């Protein structure tokens, strides 16, 4: 028997043309290979609306959403996948990352813990918000690294752990190691960039983001993160240009905002600081075109 | 400064 309603906690997009298609899962996967995340997410939403028992659909949706700068929706989707397959280690890794971003410390540590101990190769094994949980995660990961040295994902996972406690120096070293081992992994470069940025190294962060974008040119979270690093260095032309790219790509260019509404408000702050009150007035309407044109990304 | 995301 089919089940249609283990999905009522997810705010599905209303007018989803993928609901009319024959194989939206296949199409979502194709859109991912194209790096069209907003579009990928809509196709996976269709699958989760029709077949909410398909774990792979929730996993793909979750992964796509966090890449499209929507951690809250990522966590909702991923929790479904986690219920339908508690050994899907990609779901646990992703939950750790999105919870770290959301500053859910207990959930992040629990996700790193499940990530490790769900793998048969490792199952034998003052941070104020969750002190002994953090120490146990550190210990597990270090024990794992002595059984499997030079593992990129253990080093990445230590990176996430150390981001949680603001030990950006140790996080950077570990993620640096992980990208040396896997230099075509866009997420790893992004993770290293965010770590450097959060540790007051934006110039180095931007080098990592460029590598991430050269790998995955539709990686909207990297685009956002570049806006952030540029803004942190007061380079507002560069910030503005990347932020406009991010907004456009996040919504899927030609196509329920919220994630978008704070990016627009952030963009307003940039336009204000650069002394452009005409441009500021335009942000209220939340149309990309004026800014795409003003900032050299499109036409005229 | 503003926060970056993993």
């Amino acid at each position: 028997g089919h089940m249609l309603q283990n999905n009522t906690d997810y705010p599905f997009e209303a007018n989803n043309p993928y609901m009319y298609h024959e194989n939206p899962m296949e199409e979502g996967l194709s859109m991912l290979k194209l790096a069209n995340l907003a579009e990928a997410a809509l196709a996976f939403e269709a699958v989760c609306q029709a077949a909410p028992e398909r774990e792979e659909a929730w996993r793909s949706l979750g992964l796509t959403q966090a890449e499209n700068e929507k951690d809250g929706l990522a966590i909702i989707a991923l929790n479904h996948a986690r219920m339908l397959d508690p050994k899907d280690i990609a779901v646990h890794a992703a939950l750790a990352v999105s919870h770290t971003n959301e500053h859910n410390a207990n959930a992040a540590l629990a996700s790193l813990r499940a990530w490790l101990l769900s793998q048969p190769q490792y199952e034998q094994l003052f941070f104020f918000a969750a002190p002994n949980e953090y120490r146990e995660c550190r210990t597990l990961l270090h024990a794992a690294l002595e059984m499997n040295p030079n593992d990129a994902q253990l080093h990445a996972s230590l990176g996430v752990l150390y981001n949680l406690s603001n030990n950006y120096d140790s996080a950077a070293a570990n993620l640096r190691r992980a990208v040396e081992l896997r230099p075509d992994d866009a997420q790893l470069w992004n993770k290293l960039g965010a770590t450097l940025a959060n540790g007051n190294r934006p110039q180095e962060a931007l080098d990592a983001y460029n590598r991430a974008l050269d790998i995955n040119p539709g990686y909207v979270r990297v685009m956002y993160n570049m806006a952030v690093s540029y803004s942190n260095m007061s380079q507002y032309d560069l910030a503005a240009k990347q932020l406009v790219r991010a907004i456009y790509m996040q919504v899927g260019g030609t196509t329920s905002r919220e994630a978008t509404r704070s990016m627009w408000d952030f963009f307003r702050m940039l336009l204000n600081v650069m002394n452009r009150p005409d441009l500021v007035e335009l942000t209220y309407a939340q149309n990309v075109e004026p800014f795409a044109k003003e900032f050299g990304l499109q036409s005229m | 400064n503003e926060l970056s995301h993993l």
